[PDB]
RNA sequence: GAUGUCGGCUCAUCACAUCCUGGGGCUGAAGUAGGUCCCAAGGGUGAUGCUGUUCGCCAUUUAAAGUGGUACGCGAGCUGGGUUUAGAACGUCGUGAGACAGUUCGGUCCCUAUCUGCCGUGGGCGCUGGAGAACUGAGGGGGGCUGCUCCUAGUACGAGAGGACCGGAGUGGACGCAUCACUGGUGUUCGGGUUGUCAUGCCAAUGGCACUGCCCGGUAGCUAAAUGCGGAAGAGAUAAGUGCUGAAAGCAUCUAAGCACGAAACUUGCCCCGAGAUGAGUUCUCCCUGACCCUUUAAGGGUCCUGAAGGAACGUUGAAGACGACGACGUUGAUAGGCCGGGUGUGUAAGCGCAGCGAUGCGUUGAGCUAACCGGUACUAAUGAACCGUGAGGCUUAAC
RNA sequence: AAUUCCUUGUCGGGUAAGUUCCGACCUGCACGAAUGGCGUAAUGAUGGCCAGGCUGUCUCCACCCGAGACUCAGUGAAAUU
RNA sequence: CACAGGUGGUCAGGUAGAGAAUACCAAGGCGCUUGAGAGAACUCGGGUGAAGGAACUAGGCAAAAUGGUGCCGUAACUUC
RNA sequence: AGGACCGAACCGACUAAUGUUGAAAAAUUAGCGGAUGACUUGUGGCUGGGGGUGAAAGGCCAAUCAAACCGGGAGAUAGCU
């Protein structure tokens, strides 16, 4: 239920060693607008694809 | 013998005219293509990988398709092998048909069963259920002991605890064959076989017969 | 699923009567006692219907010599010969299930018209 | 699906009126017995005068129960209540000589031609 | 296991999902734009288009179903008024979902969902 | 400065001094049966009445109901009846307080797992240019039980009762595995009935809530109680045992040379995993053959041009799945929803008409609706990018 | 017998199966008449036994529905060493 | 502790209901200071189940079952 | 009429599960007992430590009872760790 032993720093890293965050390196650019945007995702100002659709 | 490779179309049953239900399980076995022939000189064994089926041209890689291209067939969905006995022989771009089991009545199944999960001891094990009532404390469907004590000190390999259930691959031995429809693509085999419907069988003559 | 299809269609009786549940029914099914086969017959309530195609089924609920019996037919087996509604019963039900705990004239049905 | 402490009808003119299964036999660790298997059962109920007694230890043929049986066909035959009819210890052959209620056809097999003659049916 | 099941129970209890949907179909069908969880749209295409389809063929019979199925007699009345007649032939998918982001409070991850003509 | 006691439960593993099944010698072994001893652990070896009980004794099975080890196996798995706290009484003892392996009644069982150990599931690297597949089998595991009937055959035997060896054949029980044709269960996600109450202005028609309010049915999926299959035949080497030829030790003698046999053990054969099999293997196929500069010079490092096979990411998703992973699909598209047609389940919708004083009936009408099923259909969503991965692959000998 | 150790005494009843119960015998290790004896209608969240009904307690589990566990974002302990 | 615990009195609407029981509502007051997904074992709290039916267990623990009013009828025993 | 009966409030507390670093240093949930009485509840007062008070349990006396708590003697003593 407890351990018997004080786990050391090195066990610390080891078990962090796949705690790692990913980038996601593959931001996509609208046709119309030029703006950067997740990959089948609505830009920030409202496009996706090259068509307005909120505003 | 060889075998071919078909997938599983579903389970029906079969009527005879005696007033007998023969529950049969439906495989369709469409034209198995020789894709490469292997042999002793070569490989250090004998037999054949075969294809079925058709793949689109977008999903097939030019690895796969140039393997394909040397054996001059179309591509299949996938490639199987099959160990030659010492009569038969075979040629690579040769198709084999259903026929092949025309006079065989005795098949071996082999497919990759339903895929249950991560599956309890009870369900995977036959475990037994501990008491339902009578005081029993948060223990109900748990596996209880698993080892001794002090003097083996460790859990024996091989103990039966929960896990993957399923979607592996099982042979099913001994089926009768009730029908070999050619101009169909057809085979009919008595009882049930592993795996969903839509998913590939390999049908092997029986072995032990 | 096509060829399941075909393969069952292949099977099926074409003669088989229409009936409810609620009717009465008179069934012959096909007796073997060795070397000699008969026709024996089976009637009574018609208290379930499974229409499933070839494996549809229908469940008759008899009372014969004191004691209730009730058999599930395979409607396209050629164990059943033929099939005949002889009187017909006006039920707001599809499943007559709730005939088994009742006998006598707590059992009557009304007949159709 | 017979299975120990299961009540069971008497089906013959014997004297018995309810049974209890003591034993599904024929088998070690055997679970359940169907239509045509022999168990050994203890007699709850008897009328005043008939050929046995409450209390007495004896052997059974199950010819009546309500899982039912199955044909080839697929189809199934089910009855109301489970019925029995009591046989002779040693001997297995009926104690009675009436047989009250249908029957069904997995008794034809030569050792209860008896039960199949004296039956009203199939 | 869930083999070949359908339907998203969203942590929810049967009747609260049946309200909440109810409510979420009259909110798109009076605003014809609505922003919410990527889940729960994918959800709402199965209540709301349904509603559509009932609302191509206008008699009394549907708009006491329509009303059943949506307990507000103005979102039937637009239904049967307005968008049976503008996807009259229309063969379905009446609706879009686009991804959206994600939410501020919890990262849940949103998408609009809107009428594919919304009088453009 | 704490190693929880007994019994049951759940889960076991091993030993052999083997209970059953298998092999064999001796019999005071006719057969049927045995007895006794030897070999042999492959599998199997009851559920109940009483008692807290292990046990015991019963009443019925069974092929048989083995015996021990494992902290009298197992309470960070469970129980707590017993024993062993504090209340109370009885018999006994003591003047008494109190006592009693005498009895009786009632009497708080905590533990969110670090490490090893085990069951699952993944990454990183290596494997020597990379990639897509398909393989092999060196090792691991699993299974490995038995009844009854019939024929041989009332044959052999006995003297008669009774009744074979050796051969077979067919059906069972327990047990495992796949599956859902059937038959059933569940199905709050599909229809129908019905009660109270609250609303929709109201009537009708609906909805909300009362455990899915209570219910009657039921699609898919899953299931078992449903149904298919299977534990081998055969080899090889043997155990107990039996022999053949054959001296030592003219004879003899299974053993010394030499030659044969012989069991559910063993090793295979049946099934599964499997090259981190660092001892990292194999075959087929796909792709890259531009410069320049600087030096410690070395299997060196940059720069510019180039990026291929492939892979990933993202998205539509799945009879795959904790999560990864795995499988199909991205417009060259049926991958999901919707949609169309069917199927199926429920059982004759609303509205209106008619009859009846009305409740109600009837008809239009088997009508209406119908989750996950089948067959379709681009209507919606699967977007060009981009990202990663390269530019011909060391050395040495030997062949050609 | 809330007492009888022996003892699961014996016999009878109840079950197919009864160290429990109930009724006997006295063979009271070691009941006994206001530290009361013996009965007793009713009564007790009292103690022991047998019936019926009823059911997943069990044979033997199977599905469905929620709340967690699993994953993601925010926050963020403990025993122990 | 912004702690599922405790805390004297007063008021008491409608429809069913004997009722201040209980179901649904009125006036009013709230949705409980982390949410979003997936829909594993196992746990918790429920629903339903084929044949059986206490065989379970130390023991019917737990579950299931009965339930309401009018009316008819009711056993031994008794301290009436 | 009743230390009557059923049953809300109210006052209790037989059983089961759960919780056991709890929502809580004894609760929650489902049942359960009484409920015109030897009933319950409010607000004051009164009894004090070898003392009180007790329909009895070595119960209770500010989450403390074979002798409350606070301060002094007192750095009691300890062949013991």
């Amino acid at each position: 239920a407890v351990q018997q032993n004080k786990p050391t720093r090195s066990k610390r890293g080891m078990r962090r060693s796949h705690d790692a965050l990913t980038a996601v390196t593959s931001l996509s650019v609208d046709k119309t607008s030029g703006e950067k945007h997740l990959r089948h995702h609505i830009t920030a100002d409202g496009y996706y694809r090259g068509r307005k659709v909120i505003a | 013998m060889i075998g071919l490779v078909g997938k599983k179309v579903g389970m029906t049953r079969i009527f005879t005219e005696d007033g007998v239900s023969i529950p049969v399980t439906v495989i369709e076995v469409e034209a198995n293509r020789v894709t490469q022939v292997k042999d002793l000189a070569n490989d250090g064994y004998r037999a054949i990988q075969v294809t079925t089926g058709a793949k689109k041209a977008n999903r097939v890689t030019k690895p796969e398709a140039g393997h394909f291209a040397k054996a001059g067939v179309e591509a299949g969905r996938g490639l199987w092998e099959f160990r030659l006995a010492e009569g038969e022989e075979f040629t690579v771009g040769q198709s084999i048909s259903v026929e092949l089991f025309a006079d065989v009545k005795k098949v071996d199944v082999t497919g990759t069963s339903k895929g249950k999960g991560f599956a309890g001891t009870v369900k995977r094990w036959n475990f037994r259920t501990q008491d339902a009532t009578h005081g029993n404390s948060l223990s109900h469907r748990v596996p209880g002991s698993i080892g001794q004590n002090q003097t083996p000190g460790k859990v024996f390999k091989g103990k039966k605890m929960a896990g993957q259930m399923g979607n592996e691959r099982v042979t099913v031995q001994s089926l009768d064959v009730v029908r070999v429809d050619a101009e169909r693509n057809l085979l009919l085999v008595k009882g049930a076989v592993p795996g969903a419907t839509g998913s590939d069988l390999i049908v092997k003559p029986a072995v032990k017969a | 699923s096509n060829i399941i299809k075909q393969l069952e269609q292949e099977q099926m009786k074409q003669d088989v009567p229409s009936f409810r549940p609620g009717d009465t029914v008179e069934v012959k099914v096909w007796v073997v006692e060795g070397s000699k086969k008969r026709l024996q017959a089976f009637e009574g309530v018609v208290i379930a219907i499974r229409n499933r195609g070839l494996h549809s089924a229908f469940t008759v609920r008899k009372i014969s010599n004191g004691e209730g019996v009730e058999r599930v037919f395979q409607t396209h087996s050629p164990v059943v010969d033929s099939i005949s509604v002889k009187r017909r019963g006006a039920v707001r039900k599809a499943k007559l299930y709730y005939l088994r705990e009742r006998t006598g004239k707590a059992a009557r049905i009304k007949e159709r018209l | 699906m017979i299975q120990e402490q299961t009540m069971l009808n008497v089906a013959d003119n014997s004297g018995a009126r309810r049974v209890m299964c003591i034993k599904v036999l024929g088998g070690s660790h055997r679970r359940y017995a169907g239509v045509g298997d022999i168990i050994k059962i203890t007699i709850k109920e008897a009328i005043p005068r008939g050929k046995v007694k409450k209390g007495d230890v004896l052997k059974a043929v199950v010819v009546r129960t309500k899982k039912g049986v199955r044909r080839p066909d697929g189809s199934v035959i089910r009855f109301d209540g489970n019925a029995c009819v009591l046989l002779n210890n040693n001997s297995e052959q009926p104690i009675g000589t009436r047989i009250f209620g249908p029957v069904t056809r997995e008794l034809r097999s030569e050792k209860f031609m008896k039960i199949i003659s004296l039956a009203p049916e199939v | 296991m869930r083999h070949r099941k359908s339907g998203r129970q969203l942590n929810r209890n049967s009747s609260h999902r049946q309200a909440m949907f109810r409510n979420m179909a009259g909110s798109l069908v009076r605003h014809e734009i609505i922003k919410t969880t990527l889940p729960k749209a994918k959800e709402l295409r199965r209540v709301v288009e349904p509603l559509i389809t009932l609302a191509k063929t206008d008699s009394v019979a549907n708009r006491r179903l329509a009303f059943a199925r949506t307990r507000d007699n103005e979102i039937v009345a637009k239904l049967f008024n307005e968008l049976g007649p503008r996807f009259a032939s229309r063969a379905g998918g009446y609706t879009r979902i686009l991804k959206c982001g994600f939410r501020a409070g919890d990262n849940a991850p949103m998408a609009y969902i809107e009428l594919v003509d919304r009088s453009e």
